[PDB]
């Protein structure tokens, strides 16, 4: 009688691993997004400061 | 038929087909060798990989250069490079095709003959020229005048040309690059901790260079800047993992280039080198060489190389002469552009070494006006 | 021709034929001895049972190991045992195959020269060869890089191999495994009454471990749960009746494990040999090996081990890299079945050591590059 | 008022009085804690054991070494060996006497900062300064140029010094010294039987390789001739009897200096780092520097040393030169015995750091003038 237990336990299985994919996938892709706009955000305040000593 | 164009450089192989924009193959120019024992028969394993493939098994191979500066010391190594840039990389045989090479100034001439030997004998090229890096950097660069400063991975030079003739009383030669850079590097890194000893953290330290390093326009500031506060400090993920911080040794790796004691080096910095290139030429073209000062090589990179350039050499020359330092962002390259613009020019193909005149006049016939 | 594939290990024989998916003869390695006197003339009895039958005459027979940790302390009872498996499990001769033989890093040598000279004068065969364990665990698993953990009944150890190298200077070898679990749950079992003392009562114990045993992925909170509890408490019923009732001593059992401090060792755990290895190996390898982390033998079957190892190895590595166990659920034959697969490589033919060759080169042929 | 010298080292403490001709205190550079229970009650013992007294109670600790190669890992229990060697050993009250430390070259800069506020704020020394060993040996040998090569229990390390002026790019340190030989002779005789796990049964290790071990003068005919004659095999009496006999492994560990190889490192042996680091010095030099090659340290006792590493470095060197190993007897203390002459100098007074100026500079004072 407990066959109706096991499968409804599979299945939240599955719905939780989806989720934990889905999951992992938005975190990669913003964390490649974050680490790259801070490349570029580092990159150009440097060029500032060399514009700005080239002003001085 | 179409030449190839085989900037062998010192470090970096740079292969391609004379008539295009841009090299189709760069790789390490490295030969690995497997250290360890190897215990799974049937894995059939190669014993030394060549090129980018070494790169992938570091972790198990000793990585060596066939170039020193310049110089070829390994001649089977560098044989195994041709041969991988020929057939595994470009996938042509050198049989149907001239092949341009290129040479840095002031190098041994048996370099230079034993190179033709090998192109003509093993490889059975059909033609072959030897060229001088800093002039195929000016044929790139657009320019016909100017003096030109070509830091590879093993030499540096200034080779000053004024209308097309150039000057060889005037050339400098420095043995101080990207590979002593990269020896600094891992020597006053150890100040925090961090160990690179093996022949393969060599290329993490180079990799860490490449993306962190930079050249600060006033040295006594950014030390003490970098004493004071903490926003010049960066950081760096290893391959294993436990990031690495950098602090003030970002710029004191490549101010090595102007302050040459900093590795026990006698020689002066590559803003005085230049200068004094300058004034051993002539008098009424000094003005032109000040206007036309070139920039070309890996080891040109850094961020701010060029300011610090141009405030060092105005600072040396009269206050009256506009000083102006060529950087295009395409510096690294510029030695393979200038040879394939050479290769595809029309009236190059009479300064080819044939075959026939190799075979009569022996391996001797390179350092003839084809020098 | 076949060859057999004998991996004796230490605690149970598994032999077959090379080319098969298992072992067809897997029994304990044991030999009994009677202790009583023997009173019914006509019985005609033997002196020593081998194999799978003490097991059922344990009452009456003392039972021995001949093998302590990887090394054979009994040479006679040892080639009684090699006797048994030829003639009446496998039901071969043996003058007529190959025979592949297992052992583990860092044995004594006499240990290996001995095991040929009894196999080339006794036996007869034509040619035999002695592998590493941890090697053919990572053949039979599929990889060709990975570190593997091959925990059998005598020994523990890792074997880091990337790319089919195997790393020497980063092997480990720990003396704990089964056996010392038995005794130590024969220790903790006295705490509630029970005593088992008798050379055959270390086989029900171990019968015990095998059935109840598990790992705990927190053991502070799983002495807590049974310290309130007695959901985790679980029965056993004896070859004699007279039920016991085992408590929270059946996850103190395989804990040893991690802590060996609980039998009074002072090295560290499976878990922290693992992540020393992986320190001791290269820089940029150590991203493959913890991405492949490889178990195989029987004291890797407990309950929770590949969680526990998880969690563990996790928290000790940088928190950037994937860590990944692999524990496939046939475990405890892996290294019979990387066995079978090597001795039907074609390519491992021209490995064996063939008899001519030891005729004129002596036992000390095993430790050439067949090592 | 007279000065402290205290050659911390890396496994072995040695300290005394400035002015001296041997070190008055020399103990291992140990902190044990019991691992055991501990059960008749009033037997009042302590937590933690320094130095000499440990080795007494080897059975029933676990012994940590605070230094791990020439760098400070754990400094508590480093606070403890300083404190030990100051009240226990020599019995003076640091308040009223300076203090001269060591170090390896191309250590961290945090190792030398905490040591200065250490020695400051904890024993409130009224100076101190730090030196570079070889230098000190140097001193003691009584030379004043020299490539002195500096063997210790954690680091190896050459420093070639011309007229008083060290070259620092020249300067090579090496990771392999007595630990890692102590290692791969623990690995290596495992082959023969003998097992030997515990922090308590490395000591006994290293105690078989100083009473035992040689370097070889040809190796591959001292393989030849152990595989032959047994002429070489000598017996060593355990702590419990149990006599042990070992052959080959007498000469086959400490060639691991002259081949890295054998524990997996890439680098290069003792005598072609020498080489290197004398080919990295000016051309002017190498004949001084050939001429008064200086060994140091404990690592370079063994008997055949010296007779082997001028082997190898004439066959290195051009033909024309007198190469000489300058090795005493007193060689392994000779970097205190340099300390005890520098600290005695009259010129030396006013190069110490005083408490003053590291209260007004930090302890950022130890990498500038006052060295
Ligand atoms: N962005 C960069 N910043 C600093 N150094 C660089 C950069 N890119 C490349 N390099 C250095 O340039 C060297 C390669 O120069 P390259 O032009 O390839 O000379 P070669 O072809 O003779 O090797 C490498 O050693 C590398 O360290
Ligand atoms: N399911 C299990 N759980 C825990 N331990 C087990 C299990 N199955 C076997 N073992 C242990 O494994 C040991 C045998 O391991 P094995 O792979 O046979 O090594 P060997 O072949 O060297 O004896 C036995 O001592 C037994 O206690
Ligand atoms: N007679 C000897 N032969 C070989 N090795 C020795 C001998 N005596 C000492 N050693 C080794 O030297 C090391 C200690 O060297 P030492 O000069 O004390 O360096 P440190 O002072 O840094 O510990 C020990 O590890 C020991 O193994």
């Amino acid at each position: 009688s407990l066959q109706k237990k096991l499968k409804g336990t599979e299945d939240e299985l599955d719905k939780y691993s989806e989720a934990l994919k889905d999951a992992q996938e938005k975190l990669e892709l913003a964390e490649k997004k974050a680490t790259d706009a801070e490349a570029d955000v580092a990159s150009l305040n440097r060029r500032i400061q060399l514009v700005e000593e080239e002003l001085d | 038929t179409t030449a190839l164009v085989c900037d062998n450089g010192s470090g970096l192989v740079k292969a391609g087909f004379a008539g295009d924009d841009a090299p189709r193959a760069v790789f390490p120019s490295i030969v690995g060798r497997p250290r360890h024992q190897g215990v799974m028969v049937g894995m059939g394993q190669k014993d030394s990989y060549v090129g980018d493939e070494a790169q992938s098994k570091r972790g198990i191979l000793t990585l060596k250069y066939p170039i020193e500066h310049g110089i070829i010391t390994n001649w089977d190594d560098m044989e195994k490079i041709w041969h991988h840039t020929f057939y595994n990389e470009l996938r042509v045989a050198p049989e149907e095709h001239p092949t341009l090479l290129t040479e840095a100034p002031l190098n041994p001439k048996a370099n230079r003959e034993k190179m033709t030997q090998i192109m003509f004998e093993t490889f059975n090229v059909p033609a072959m020229y030897v060229a001088i890096q800093a002039v195929l950097s000016l044929y790139a660069s657009g320019r016909t005048t100017g003096i030109v400063l070509d830091s590879g991975d093993g030499v540096t030079h200034n080779v000053p040309i004024y209308e097309g003739y150039a000057l060889p009383h005037a050339i400098m030669r420095l043995d101080l690059a990207g590979r002593d850079l990269t020896d600094y590097l891992m020597k006053i890194l150890t100040e925090r901790g961090y160990s690179f000893v093996t022949t393969a953290e060599r290329e993490i330290v180079r990799d860490i260079k490449e993306k962190l390093c930079y050249v600060a326009l006033d040295f006594e500031n950014e030390m003490a800047t970098a004493a004071s506060s903490s926003s010049l400090e960066k950081s760096y993920e290893l391959p294993d993992g436990q990031v690495i911080t950098i602090g003030n040794e970002r710029f004191r790796c490549p101010e090595t280039l102007f302050q040459p004691s900093f590795i026990g080096m006698e020689s002066a910095g590559i803003h005085e080198t230049t200068y004094n290139s300058i004034m051993k030429c002539d008098i009424d073209i000094r003005k032109d060489l000040y206007a036309n000062n070139v920039l070309s090589g890996g080891t040109t990179m850094y961020p701010g190389i060029a300011d610090r350039m141009q405030k060092e050499i105005t600072a040396l020359a009269p206050s009256t002469m506009k000083i102006k330092i060529i950087a295009p962002p395409e510096r690294k390259y510029s030695v393979w552009i200038g040879g394939s613009i050479l290769a595809s020019l029309s009236t190059f193909q009479q300064m080819w070494i044939s075959k026939q005149e190799y075979d009569e006049a022996g391996p001797s016939i390179v350092h003839r006006k084809c020098f």
